[PDB]
RNA sequence: GGUGUCCUAAGGGGGGCUCAUGGAGAACAGAAAUCUCCAGUAGAACAAAAGGGUAAAAGUCCCCUUGAUUUUGAUUUUCAGUGUGAAUACAAACCAUGAAAGUGUGGCCUAUCGAUCCUUUAGUCCCUCGAAAUUUGAGGCUAGAGGUGCCAGAAAAGUUACCACAGGGAUGGCUUGUGGCGGCCAAGCGUUCAUAGCGACGUCGCUUUGAUCCUUCGAUGUCGGCUCUUCCUAUCAU
RNA sequence: GAAGACCCUGUUGAGCUUGACUCUAGUUUGACAUUGUGAAAAGA
RNA sequence: GCGAUGGCCAGAAAGUGGUGUUGACGCAAUGUGAUUUCUGCCCAGUGCUCUGAAUGUCAAAGUGAAGAAAUUCAACCAAGCGCGGGUAAACGGCGGGAGUAACUAUGACUCUCUGUAGCCAAAUGGA
RNA sequence: AGACUAAUCGAACCAUCUAGUAGCUGGUUACCGCCGAAGUUUCCCUCAGGAUAGCAGUGUCGACCUUCAGUUUUAUGAGGU
């Protein structure tokens, strides 16, 4: 689920910050945490907002948020 | 509170931001006359769905001891009681009782004239419904005293007691019926009680014509002993709660029509007369 | 005085005895502030003699879960439900709505908005 | 200091400069912290990475490196007079002297250099 | 305030979410859902079992 | 309180019925088994601690739910370096039941550690204090009592890019050109005491009248250039 | 001078910091002695 | 910060040494770092310093009582701390402006806030 | 500048305590003969963990006495499939 994303300028890294590396889903209102505390990354690339959703019943995919 | 049921008799006694509808307990002394027990009636008639009626004798002076009386409270969880009693002294005495936390708030007697007393069958006219609430109407110059007295606890309790289940919302057909409480300031001034039912005519404007038709009872009352509260106990008694659907105001912070937070900025004015140009080479003469 | 010693600081500040505490706790460090410094030396993992992880590091724990979803009568339910009165109060305010600069948005309401907002013209339909 | 207070909620509050190359973003930054905090070149693109600096306690800013948008209206003229480039790796810097001569009055030219009588831009270089 | 709400309190302990302490949890080696106390409970697990 | 057993849990709603006991009767059955009638204000049961709890019930049996702690909230209180907020209060919706009026639920709690431990009491006719005796005191040994409110206690941190030492190290006959999810059709495979199950080819749903140009969405992973030779073909030119 | 540099391990060594632990130089406070001879009071 | 029975140092100590052949236009320790520019606004939480009232914590020495004594129990108890005041207001916090019923800290409860080269300053308006 | 203090400096050089300690690295010297192995078995807070069962070799001693047996058959279980 995480990789490790590796800090500093010496050859031995601070590893404490984790890349979430599936796709995410951050909701509405959403302001990234400033670096020097987001232990938790999940890229703009591979946020989401919308999803094809088929009904049994209806027999219908429709595009929804 | 093992049993689930007690447990619910328990939260239902148990204090409460918004209040329960307050209960009464409608009883009587060791002699109480049978105008007195005809009162009692047409009160709780008044008052059947929030009232319990004893039906055995107390040996109980009010304002004497009255640890019967908190007993009883504690109980029944009813925080009004209509004590009846009679004496050479007193002939017909209707006490009001009312108490917080199960201990005495405050009292007050009200003596009745026994030769103008009408019962509510004594008025051949439709009654009202069993659980409506009558509106309320206090006349008289006795209930606007700058000092607190025995006029103004008289309507507070006539109030507690007439107010029924408060709701934000009332039906049209619903205002069929009022209590009419008249009283003036002066020997002793007569506080009287009556009901009417009301009919409605036209006018030939929006506004309908009103006529009212007596329903009963007609009660005439001199007002008696009193225990005011203690003042500590009625500063408690007398705050009031915030529920939680009343929003505690924010600077700045408001809700808008469609339900967004919404905050407020403040620029201030655009003062620019401080400010000194830089001094070009190409502005200079 | 009384002492500079964490036994004397926790009497001083009247601590309750026999607490546990996190171990770098001082005058200048909560347990709060210590667990957000620690954060910053995290990410490295126990290793034996030969280089073999023994507990890994935080967040990479390596070990498969079991992902099952329970049955449950929530999954079948509406969550969110609106009344025409609603609709029809919040359409208004869509049309009533003007702007103003000088007031900032702080906490969008989650509404639906395909039947709030106006229809598109009609030369565009 | 009021957009804090209206986040409050939040640990702090981040405010990003941006805006084109050489308006003052990292001027306005030092001017704010009262402190050279971040570089100052009259040179464009002189910030080229994104910069943090507290300047209060709950009150962050982001200096960001400046930013063209594509217009398929904007001439090279227009972003050499907008400040974009460096004049000295351009070709040709007399074309944009018309330009220039277009946009100062004649006579702020005629007191900045001491010089009059030109009838082009040729002449007047 | 109690002994464990004070306790709580000053070490920063925060309660638990609901779905967290709800009495259900997934047996791996059965393959079900059981809850983890009360009637059947996971905490009673082998009074039933035949060895 | 200690053991050994049993239960589609408690709860909620609705409906029907009336209890303890006494009298008179009924093979065994006789003070005490079951059945029948009459009388029985509850003198039974269940909750609490009435000085007026409950009788076509709040008791007891049937029917239905058992889904073991729902959803939403710009609101209340507390918290949040993991701020789609969490917990909590209130409200609304839902849900169960009933013909209905309605009724009712959507938990109760709690720091932890020792018991081979801690605190404390008694021994008069127990032993010893080593030169002897008495009185205090102390130790030993034995027998008791209580259980973290009154049973004591439970606070030995970091940094080194100025550095050092002893050691150990530095997926693969993979890949390539044609999306995923959901439905339908389907030659065939199966099945023919069950007519289910697999299924290529396809197909159907989601993912600007030649426009707009006012929406560029994150370095943990590192590439190069020079010189020079050869090979592959998956061919740009001839 | 690659038995380098880097990573990993230590019952690792050493330098450095701080309400980490135990001490301590210095400093501050009190008491005793060095410290004697007369008064005037207040208490025994 | 220091006016000499002193400050800053050094020494194991000393009838010990240095500053000192010294005396605030001096000596010692800090930070900043020519000139020019330059002091966002307001406090009072940490801290700085006040012999201002207390014994609240309160060692040793000393005092009294009990006991046959070991011993035990009582008051008394300095500085520092604590309490209560002013600040280098340094660190730090700090959206303003009005009112009031509170009445002093903390209030609290409402209201509402968005010149194509000038003027003013002792030539210049600067980094 | 942790710079320099005799090519020696985040603590000079010389001798001694001192053959300091290492669980880590390296090494550890004729031949033939007879036997001859082992990896959660059970318990303990783990890794920077322990014991322990089991498996072996030399001696003996006891009547080296009782016999036993990783096997089949018989009866009866499980598997009625
Ligand atoms: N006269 C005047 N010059 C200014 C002002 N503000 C900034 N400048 C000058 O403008 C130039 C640009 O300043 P920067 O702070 O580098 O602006 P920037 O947009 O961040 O430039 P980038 O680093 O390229 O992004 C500097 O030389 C400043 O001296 C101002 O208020 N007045
Ligand atoms: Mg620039
Ligand atoms: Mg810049």
């Amino acid at each position: 689920m995480f990789k490790v994303v590796k800090t500093g300028k010496k050859t031995h890294k601070k590893g404490w910050k984790r890349i979430v590396t599936k796709p995410t889903f951050v909701g509405p209102d959403f302001t990234r945490r400033p670096v020097k505390y987001e232990r938790f990354i999940r890229p703009m690339g591979l946020r989401y907002k919308k999803a094809n959703v088929t009904h049994p019943t209806l027999n219908v995919t429709v595009q929804l948020p | 509170p093992r049993n689930a049921r007690s447990k619910r008799a328990l939260e239902k006694r148990a204090p409460k931001i918004v209040e329960n509808p307050k209960t009464c307990l409608f009883l009587r002394g060791t002699t109480c006359s049978q105008i007195t027990q005809d009162a009692m009636n047409d009160l709780y008639a008044m008052r059947q769905v929030h009232a319990k009626r004893f039906h055995k004798k107390n040996a109980i002076h009010p304002f004497e001891d009255a640890t019967s009386l908190c007993f009883f409270s504690e109980k029944n969880d009813c925080s009004l009681m209509v004590f009846g009693s009679s004496n050479k002294k007193r002939p017909h005495t209707l006490t009001f009782v009312r108490m917080f936390d199960y201990k005495v708030l405050d009292m007050l007697e009200f003596y009745l004239d026994p030769d103008t007393y009408r019962s509510i069958s004594q008025f051949k006219t439709s009654k009202i419904p069993i659980g409506m609430r009558p509106m309320m109407v206090f006349a008289g110059t006795a209930f606007e005293s700058p000092v607190p007295n025995a006029f103004t606890m008289a309507k507070s309790m006539l109030i507690d007691f007439f107010r029924g289940e408060p709701s934000d919302k009332i039906d049209v057909e619903g205002l069929r019926f009022v209590v009419v409480v008249t009283a003036d300031e002066p020997q002793k001034p007569i506080l009287r009680l009556r009901v009417y039912g009301i009919r409605t005519k036209r006018s030939g404007t929006r506004l309908p014509r009103v006529e009212v038709e007596e329903h009963g009872p007609r009660m005439d009352f001199r007002l008696g002993r009193m225990r005011e509260p203690d003042p500590a106990m009625l500063k408690e008694a007398m705050k009031k709660a915030k529920t939680p659907q009343e929003e505690r105001t924010k600077k700045n912070i408001s809700m808008d029509l469609l339900g967004d937070k919404i905050g407020r900025i403040h620029m201030g004015k655009t003062d620019l007369s401080k400010l000194q140009t830089r001094k070009m080479k190409g502005l200079k003469r | 005085g009384t002492g500079k010693k964490e036994k004397n600081r926790l009497l001083r500040e009247g601590r309750t005895p026999g607490d546990p505490h996190v171990k770098g706790e001082n005058f200048y460090r909560s347990a709060k502030k210590i667990k957000t410094l620690n954060i910053l030396k995290e990410g490295k993992p126990i290793r034996d003699s030969k280089g073999k992880i023994v507990k890994a590091a935080s967040f990479q724990s390596k070990e498969v879960p079991k992902a099952v979803i329970e049955p449950n009568r929530k999954w079948f339910t509406n969550t969110r439900v609106i009344s025409q009165d609603t609709l029809q109060s919040f359409r208004e305010a869509m049309a009533e709505k003007q702007k103003d600069p000088y007031t900032v948005l702080l906490k969008s309401n989650k509404l639906p908005m395909s039947l709030i907002r106006d229809g598109p013209k009609l030369e565009d339909g | 200091r009021q957009f804090s207070v209206l986040h409050k909620d939040r640990k702090q509050i981040s405010v990003g400069l941006i805006g084109y190359p050489n308006v003052g973003k990292s001027s306005i930054i030092n001017a704010l912290r009262g402190k050279a905090v971040a570089k100052v070149a009259p040179i464009p693109g002189e910030t080229k990475v994104w910069q943090y600096v507290t300047l209060m306690k709950r009150i962050y800013l982001i200096d960001c490196p400046g930013i063209v948008p594509p217009n398929q209206h904007d001439t090279p003229e227009d972003l050499l007079l907008r400040g974009v480039v460096r004049v000295e790796n351009v070709e040709h810097p007399e074309q944009y002297i018309p330009a220039v001569l277009r946009k100062v009055k004649q006579h702020h030219m005629e007191r900045t250099y001491e010089l009059r009588g030109w009838k082009d831009h040729i002449e007047f270089l | 305030e109690t002994k464990w709400q004070a306790f709580a309190r000053r070490r920063g302990i925060k309660p638990k979410t609901r779905e967290q302490r709800r009495n259900l949890q997934y047996n791996p080696t059965t393959g079900q859902w059981e809850r983890k106390w009360g009637y059947k409970g996971a905490n009673k697990r082998g009074e039933t079992d035949p060895i």
